[PDB]
RNA sequence: GAGUUGAAAAUAAGCAGAGAUCCGGAGAUUCCCGAAUAGGUCAACCUUUCGAACUUCUGCUGAAUCCAUGGGCAGGCAAGAGACAACCUGGCGAACUGAAACAUCUUAGUAGCCAGAGGAAAAGAAAGCAAAAGCGAUUCCCGUAGUAGCGGCGAGCGAA
RNA sequence: AUCCCGUGUGAAUCAGCAAGGACCACCUUGCAAGGCUAAAUACUCCUGGGUGACCGAUAGCGAAGUAGUACCGUGAGGGA
RNA sequence: AAGCGAGUCUUCAUAGGGCAAUUGUCACUGCUUAUGGACCCGAACCUGGGUGAUCUAUCCAUGACCAGGAUGAAGCUUGGGUGAAACUAAGUGGAGGUCCGAACCGACUGAUGUUGAAGAAUCAGCGGAUGAGUUGUGGUUAGGGGUGAAAUGCCACUCG
RNA sequence: CAGGGCCUAAGAUCAGGCCGAAAGGCGUAGUCGAUGGACAACAGGUGAAUAUUCCUGUACUACCCCUUGUUGGUCCCGAGG
RNA sequence: CAGUGCCGGAAGGUCAAGGAAGUUGGUGACCUGAUGACAGGGGAGCCGGCGACCGAAGCCCCGGUGAACGGCGGCCGUAACUAUAACGGUCCUAAGGUAGCGAAAUUCCUUGUCGGGUAAGUUCCGACCCGCACGAAAGGCGUAACGAUCUGGGCACUGUC
RNA sequence: UUACUGUUCCCUGGGAUUGGCUUUGGGCUUUUCCUGCGCAGCUUAGGUGGAAGGCGAAGAAGGCCCCCUUCCGGGGGGGCCCGAGCCAUCAGUGAGAUACCACUCUGGAAGAGCUAGAAUUCUAACCUUGUGUCAGGACCUACGGGCCAAGGGACAUUCU
């Protein structure tokens, strides 16, 4: 029926899958939520810390 | 009860339709389920029973500027 | 300004033309129960370290946890609790009835129940009506009008 | 159609958005997703005045004396 | 219905037909009609919110009672019988959803009593009476229910 | 002597805690709750109405004072009962 | 093991919500006709209508299961006198009642017929089976003990008479 | 009650809570091909356009061979060999070259995207448990709270 949208991520630690801690590799709302927020290893992309920074 | 704190939510009084235009009563009500979000102002785990559209709500706008929004974050 | 100690007579003693009784404004006391409140309670009682218990506010100390939170201690004329006929608002919310039965509908979002609050409450300052002409927040009354409609186009319901 | 909600998706800022009874084009009107406000207004457990083609002890309040009393019920309550 | 208008609709047609070509109003009183309890009395009922498990139907907690008298199950120990068994006299014992029968619990028959002494009893017998017993006190389940060794029984002389 | 100043059972109320239109429902600590557990008085007389209660005899509980010792004691905790 | 219930199964058929290729409609800048008082076509945007195809369980289907629901038949004929049917054929079902019982708490006719009991017995007991309309866990057939159970008879006993 | 209309428990699908890896794998594409018996014919007429020039020796006609749809009539190249041609208007012919290509078809592949479904697991969501550990004046081996551990696990749970 429905899609839900993909939330972009901005690294902080190595993924032993994909990226290696600066990546911009977009995968998952709730794979954000559960398991990178908490853990400390991914941000959500934003224009006041990404660009001027 | 069936609230949501962050965002007012409440139940539904809403009839149910059969065919035959019969109408029973139906209370409906939120999916405001048990969840366990992070927190970034002391990075710890909070046990919250949050509404989905509240959800998407400190997913979108963060937990901060909600839980002041209600005014309770402990 | 002339007699008083209620109804309510009698008796015993008073109180009073340096003004009693009484009336009015502001104060004081208000045992015990009852929000009842130190704790219990089988209301008007018991036990008491004689205490506004609890929630809220303020202040100190500050667990698992660093900041926190919880707790504890303290202060406080100390904010709330409880009550209220009807109106008002919010929520749950019928059924007998009418349809000559009855299920859509009506009765009816009425009664009832709970919560809240004031002498009024709700609403209320146009993301509005209207129609090429114009008005300027909300509420209430007369009217349009029993009109346009809605409805097993039945019973009925009925604006703007 | 307008208005408000349940699940899910999910915009634009004035060069716009919403309404004008599906909807589209033009015009007209207004600026939602933030709050607060007296008056006119409805009622009587009452209070203070004035009335009554209202009653007069089977009436008028249930109640002109102990009246929600005696009495009945475990109680809710009924009730002279 | 746009629209036309002393006309208009139907039509190829005014040929014909339908409907018009005009008419007071505001009150009071009276009779009827419509919505309300609607001429008065009367249901069985339905729904909502409460009150009740002192009666009674379960169950729980904690206590108490069951006179007196019969029978003698299991076991045990002696002694019979073989190298041990199987089984039996004889005592001892006191089991029972045992028997008779009081308190107690219950109500099978009959008579009385039917404005009864009594809204369910008296009298004469009757069934159980160590149990699936009886009872006191403090409780428990509450009506779109409870409880029921199950009768639609009982839930305060009321229960489809 | 019988209850309370002691204790708990069934059960109730339940701080916090979970749940739920409201009212409230579930539930822990805690607190109530005797029909139970703990605790010390009997005989004679008096008497219009009172008697384990008043009088007299003998007792028994629970604390204080008076004499010997001790420096720790009370409560919470561990156990028997 | 037919129908119903229950269990199991997946091949196929039917199949909702929803997704979706495609098709189609309205409006519409613009281009054309137009002795009419206007009309025809139409890009993008927006709003829709139908919709090939996917789409689970259920249902149809298949197989099992009577201490699951329940049901367990008619028609005639023929054996050495009268009979009666061991036996036979036929129709229809899923199958046509097995043991035992049987005028029964079940039997209408019926007070069936016989035997017992009685002077006399629509009641009782023992039999036959023509069971209107018994029957095997809605159990069937039995029996010791028991019953304020129903019912038949007898002794003793008496105002029941 | 297999009367009507429904409701509820329950089951089953789309969404959400809801994520990570790789396979099996149905439909769309990211370029190229083997590929086509109306006709008289060097030939089994793939509907159109570019058309005197391409493949070539970085080794072409024709002989050695593996494979396939098959109307086994006729073809493609992997290896080696061979040694200077396959032609091009030709006459047939609505429409022409097996000299060449931008496209693309009834059938599939090469490595890649997208979407199913189903399966494998991991833990970080979510569920359950812990007389495992810590905690305040003291306990929580009393519910519970923090931490840790184990079992499941994007299933289950909850909602529409």
């Amino acid at each position: 029926k429905k899609v839900k949208k993909i939330r972009k991520i901005i690294l902080k630690e190595d993924i032993p899958d994909l990226g290696k801690k600066g990546q911009l590799l977009d995968v998952r709302a709730g794979f954000l939520r559960n398991f990178l927020l908490p853990l400390g290893k991914a941000e959500v992309v934003t224009p006041l810390l990404l660009k001027e920074m | 009860r069936r609230i949501c704190p962050f965002t007012g939510k409440k139940s539904n009084k809403a009839n149910r339709v059969s065919h035959s235009n019969h109408k029973t009563k139906r209370l409906q009500f939120v999916n405001l389920q048990y969840k366990r979000v992070w927190w970034e102002a002391g990075k710890r785990f909070v046990k919250l029973r949050l509404s989905t559209k509240a959800l998407k709500t400190i997913e979108k706008n963060g937990l901060d500027a909600v839980a002041k929004k209600a005014g309770i974050d402990l």
